[PDB]
RNA sequence: UGAAACUGCGAAUGGCUCAUUAAAUCAGUUAUCGUUUAUUUGAUAGUUACAUGGUAUAACUGUGGUAAUUCUAGAGCUAAUACAUGCUUAAAAUCUCGACCCUUUGGAAGAGAUGUAUUUAUUAGAUAAAAAAUCAAUGUCUUCGGACUCUUUGAUGAUUCAUAAUAACUUUUCGAAUCGCAUGGCCUUGUGCUGGCGAUGGUUCAUUCAAAUUUCUGCCCUAUCAACUUUCG
């Protein structure tokens, strides 16, 4: 099918090179599955040898990890606000490799009013405990308890949906965050 | 203009802390390259972001190792060498002059001028036709 | 209002069942996706159940200032 | 059918996952003796190259 | 013993020919820290009704169709190392919570989690010659003024390598419901518990047969071919 051969090329004298062979199936190219936001949709595709690669087609979960506390929880991902390959893709809403999703923040606000135990925005004994041995790491920069004031975080995306059928990523860091947000506030 | 372009420029699969105050807001990863290379210190102080650059980034150098002279030095990040050489035919027992020319990849932590003399190695194909990475600089 | 929470209700009747046949239906290494496919269709008719009774009320931030706040 | 002899293959079964287990867990706890007492005559080298360098 | 058939395997080797192809194939020489690898060989898995679940069908019987194919339809059976389910195991350790105890310098009954594979994030993966001052935590004793009486692994020239740990993740991958030989020991005498030789199957690492790209140098004639490549890479 497609042909990933580069003998079909021209050489790097821009000479036309004649063909050789047949195409081959250690060489082949699969048609890309442009991965939506829809209810779970996973095909399996067999490789070369005895692996076999999942293919999402439609995905709406993810596990996205959180850089500074190092935690990770199961997470539903809303759609698809920028993303660097192209502009269309942010039009049909397609989750990549480093498209950038808006994820809503109710798990991991319900995971640090549980560890950290101070509201954003606006009893047993061991718990106080603990909340008294954990001081100085409740502050975080003053984007993320922005997106938490409307509940939706922005996470980029690094696991490939078209090879490992998952969508898994990272929140964005106040460096990233700050950097991606001028450049969204100078396409807006 | 280290995040001039599209995406974010970054080492992979590093980490800087918000939450303990670093004096340096940007932890950077170096190796050496090996063969009795010295690492220039323009790749440690540096600011700059290369997949491609055998210094910081994910690109590992083995194989044949070749020098030559620059001549083209007018494209983003990549160079290219000349290697002039002797070939001999054998029937009139006396030699000829033969060129090749190859595309060489380049780090920025690199100041080379077309005239200088670089020293190449081998590393993974990079480009369709750049396969080599430049190691050291001499000034000439 | 009535009928909608009467609609509500037999909706939740329905998937009830739905839910329980479907978990009945499940074996070993299938019971994992069939338990997060329940949550999920659980969540979705709460939430659709939630925008009725809005829609029935009803009837009857930005990155400029994260970038102000910021800077 | 059940027959005699497939309970004596997974009796078979069960007991040579039962004795791989035990020896690969001598094997380990003979190794860790050898770690440690290498580790062992190393801090008296070190304790040696110490002395011989306060000297 | 064994026609047929299911299942496993092979049929991707061998054999032939030289049409295309002029940095193409190829020759010598590298590389894979850039990959897949049925088989062989060696290691590798106490963590998930068990006197052993379930269902289809072929082969076969019977009825058929057409001029004709290694064509097959309907009906009636029944197997697996087919298909699809589905339990079991020892101690110990460590973390998440934690009923109560009292106000110190806090310590705890109890509960849950921790095999392997996938995917992400983070951390460890160190090695030049010696020292002192402070604050905590501890193992500590008080002449309650005081201070110490005891901790630190591999490879490569090179790595974000090998590997380990944490947080989770997943149409939950694997963790034997198989078969041939001799049938043995231990008694509370149950037809109870143990018990060898070796064929197949299986996750992963390594090896092997390889494959795939890949580095340097090399090709016959032609200027009556001097500029070629980029909308279409
Ligand atoms: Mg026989
Ligand atoms: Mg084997």
């Amino acid at each position: 099918g497609i042909s990933r051969d580069s003998r079909h090329k021209r050489s790097a004298t821009g000479a036309k090179r004649a063909q050789f062979r047949k195409k081959r199936k250690f060489e082949l190219g699969r048609q890309p599955a442009n991965t939506k936001i829809g209810a779970k949709r996973i095909h399996s595709v067999r490789t070369r040898g005895g692996n076999k690669k999942y293919r999402a087609l439609r995905i709406e979960t993810g596990n996205f990890s959180w850089a500074s506390e190092g935690i990770s929880k199961k997470t539903r991902i809303a759609g698809v606000v920028y993303h660097p390959s192209n502009n269309e893709l942010v039009r049909t809403n397609t989750l990549t490799k480093a498209a950038i999703v808006q994820i809503d923040a109710t798990p991991f606000r319900q995971w640090f009013e549980a560890h950290y135990g101070q509201t954003l925005g606006k009893k047993s004994k061991n718990a106080e405990r603990k909340w008294a041995a954990r001081a100085a790491s409740a502050k975080i920069e003053s984007s993320v308890e922005s997106q938490f004031s409307a509940g939706r975080l922005y996470a980029c995306i690094s696991s490939r949906p078209g090879q490992s059928g998952r969508c898994d990523g990272y929140i964005l860091e106040g460096e990233e965050l700050a950097f991606y947000l001028r450049r969204l506030t100078a396409k807006k | 203009t280290v995040q001039s372009e599209r995406a974010f420029q970054k080492q992979p699969h590093i980490f800087n802390n918000p939450k303990v105050k670093t004096s340096k807001r940007t932890k950077r990863w170096y190796k050496n390259a090996g063969l009795g290379f010295k690492t220039p210190k323009t790749a440690i102080e540096g600011s700059y972001i290369d997949k491609k650059c055998p210094f910081t980034g994910l690109v590992s150098i083995r194989g044949k190792i070749l020098t030559g002279t620059v001549v083209s030095t007018k494209m983003h990040r990549t160079i290219v060498i000349r290697r002039a050489y002797l070939h001999y035919i054998p029937k009139y027992n006396r030699y000829e002059k033969r060129h090749k020319n190859v595309p060489v990849h380049v780090s920025p932590a690199f100041r080379v001028q077309v005239g200088d003399i670089v020293t190449v190695g081998q590393c993974r194909p990079i480009s369709k036709t750049v396969r080599f990475n430049v190691v050291k600089v001499s000034a000439a | 209002m009535e009928d909608i929470l009467a609609r509500h209700r037999k909706e939740n009747k329905d998937l009830q069942n739905k839910i329980t046949g479907m978990k009945k239906q499940a074996t070993k290494s299938k019971r994992k996706e069939v338990n997060s496919k329940c949550l999920d269709l659980q969540d979705k008719l709460k939430t659709k159940q939630e925008n009725e009774i809005r829609d029935w009320k009803i009837a009857n931030v930005t990155p400029e200032k994260l970038l102000e706040q910021l800077s | 059918l059940v027959t005699p002899q497939r309970l004596q293959r997974k009796r078979h079964q069960r007991a040579l996952k039962v004795r791989n287990a035990q020896a690969q867990r001598e094997a380990a706890a003979e190794y860790a003796q050898l770690l440690a007492k290498r580790l062992s005559e190393r801090k008296a080298e070190k304790a040696e190259i110490r002395k011989r360098r306060a000297s």
